């Protein structure tokens, strides 16, 4: 099964600012069914006269809804701590993000949690039988 | 206005320059009369002295939209930079005599394509004999 | 089959803007039931007071939702590469565009992406039979 | 019968501006079940104190939605062309314009085509057994 | 049956502003299930701290959705003529309006229409058996 | 029954403000399925940094949608009258006010209308038993 659209795999790993505490890269579940969504163009375009282009330093998101784990306290999903996270879909690919913070929390009730991430870059690992290089 | 059976082509003048016909787009003035406050000192009483009119000033404003704008804006600035004062019909204050004190004529390419703004600033002029008295 | 509104081929060229590579035309699918949106008219029109108008520099867009292909990573699709496209709809129209960018990206979830792209100009063929020229 | 309310003719001549080119007259069809709309009435009205009002120059527009005719260029129907346009209702009134323009063009799929047009007046024709003069 | 909630009658009375032509008392009919909505006091409370307001002077508004008849111009029935209207509900109250005029209009297709009038004031006969004087 | 939901009185006493008259307390019904509201508390919080806060004069308000009662103007019900206003809920809750105004008024059809009221202080009266004094 190669055209199924869905996510197979989410780990994550914190890293306490405060205390420099690591743990594993755990697992996690989805808790609706949406899907995250990307963006990994480091620049951005804005539309000028006739054809021309303005070009702006702009960043790398990510966003990631994942049911928090019991065991993890509810403020390290927020900004008081680094997440380092992968999410592999069915077909393969495969994207990694490493260094990322959370911008802009938003209250949760306890269990569905959707974190906003930005980085420097993220790296995709296409399928095998790639064109680009 | 009050009531809707205004009609305004019918209360306000057309505006016009030595002779040459425009289309006016707002209308200011300014009047006043110059004096003389004093006040004393250690006093509770004031004063005042009246010494004189202070000389009007007109404000207007223009706009060009038919076919081939330049033409006409560019040829009506040849009249505001003629020799001496002329009449001026005033949209709201009648016909008076005014000498043009300055003029600043906007335009742009991309922005404002088909279309001439031009500000001025008039001024009453009299005249009055060579011989001082 | 001519009364029939939608799109038959997709046809894609990138060329990649830090390497030099280009990929070769490669077809396209639609994500769901929405079809692309056009504008051909670079300039535009704003309304003035009593019928004049004022136009503007503007550009011409386009706007093309298309499935990513598995083979080309989602960096391209977004604004990290040029775009050259072409879009036959069922009548018979087509619809070429050539040195696009891509402008404001929005973050995706790796198989819908909607691309905004803008040109200088856009060539449009008519079927058979046209009247201007 | 005539107190059907709908659109029986539509008729709109193309004048390019960039070539003087002149097509007739050319009958439409609408593309789905909304209605155009008129405002003939080329000044507005703002709401002073005390039951006052405010005049202002405004213009008398038309919103015409129809279907783009398979033989003109998708440009025309956007803001690169004159348009004359004619709409004759079951009822008999008849709605004519003339030197009209079109304003702030937005996106087409190909087929659907809503244009907004301003010109310095519309003319009305009422079915016979008018009141006004 | 007086507990009843819905219109009777609606006259309407217009006057060209530029040729002073009057018409008789013409009685309309609503286009839908919406009512009009009034409002009679002429001055508007603003909150202040601790209990207090402030007066504005404000209008006596009034809102008439009305069918047009096809026997008088549709610029009449926008901000082209004075209006003198009278509604009467199933129950008894009569609310009578003099002097107003049309503010803002809207674009309409031929037959409903929105008016929106301001007045000085708007006289309310209540049925028979009023507390008030 | 002490856990239904509900209003079982409303009383008001309105005073004309140009004439002096004063109309005795009339009951009144309401107008649809919605129901008073209330705030109590005269001063406002907002939020500073670190749990801190400021805090700011504000008012007491009040929402009473209810009924017109067809022997009262339509003006009386707006910024043109004092009110004095009482709620009796079921459960026995008594909402008192006095000297309060109408704010900001919005056109009515003739027979709901939704006041809103501010007075310097609202009097509760909670059933017996209270625990605070």
């Amino acid at each position: 099964c190669n055209k199924q659209n869905g996510v197979k795999n989410i780990l994550i790993t914190f890293t306490h600012c405060d205390t420099g505490e690591v743990i594993g890269p755990i697992s996690h579940e989805q808790p609706d069914d949406t899907l995250p969504t990307y963006k990994t163009c480091a620049w951005t375009n804005t539309a000028l006269t006739n054809g021309a282009v303005m070009r702006s330093a702009s960043n790398a998101t990510m966003t990631l809804p994942v049911v928090r784990d019991p065991r993890v306290p509810l403020a390290w999903y927020q900004g008081c701590a680094q997440i380092d996270a992968q999410v592999e879909k069915f077909d393969g690919t495969v994207m990694t993000l490493t260094e990322g913070a959370v911008t802009e929390p938003e209250e949760s009730d306890g269990r569905a949690v959707t974190m906003t991430i930005i980085a420097a870059e993220i790296d995709e690992l296409l399928p095998p039988g790639s064109l680009a290089a | 206005m009050a009531g809707p059976c205004y009609n305004p082509n019918e209360h306000y003048l057309p505006a016009s320059f030595k002779g040459v016909p425009f289309d006016a787009d707002s209308s200011d003035s300014e009047h006043g009369r110059n004096g003389a406050e004093a006040e004393f000192v250690f006093g509770e009483r004031t004063g005042y002295a009246d010494l004189g009119i202070k000389i009007r000033s007109y404000s207007i404003r223009a706009r060009f939209q038919t076919n081939d704008h330049v033409a006409l804006s560019n040829a009506f600035i040849a009249v505001l930079e003629s020799t001496g004062p002329g009449l001026l019909v005033h949209p709201t204050r009648g016909p008076v005599m005014a000498a043009c004190r300055s003029a600043r004529v906007t335009d742009s390419k991309v922005d404002a394509a088909g279309v001439t703004y031009i500000d001025i600033d008039f001024v009453e002029a009299n005249d009055t004999v060579t011989g001082f008295g």
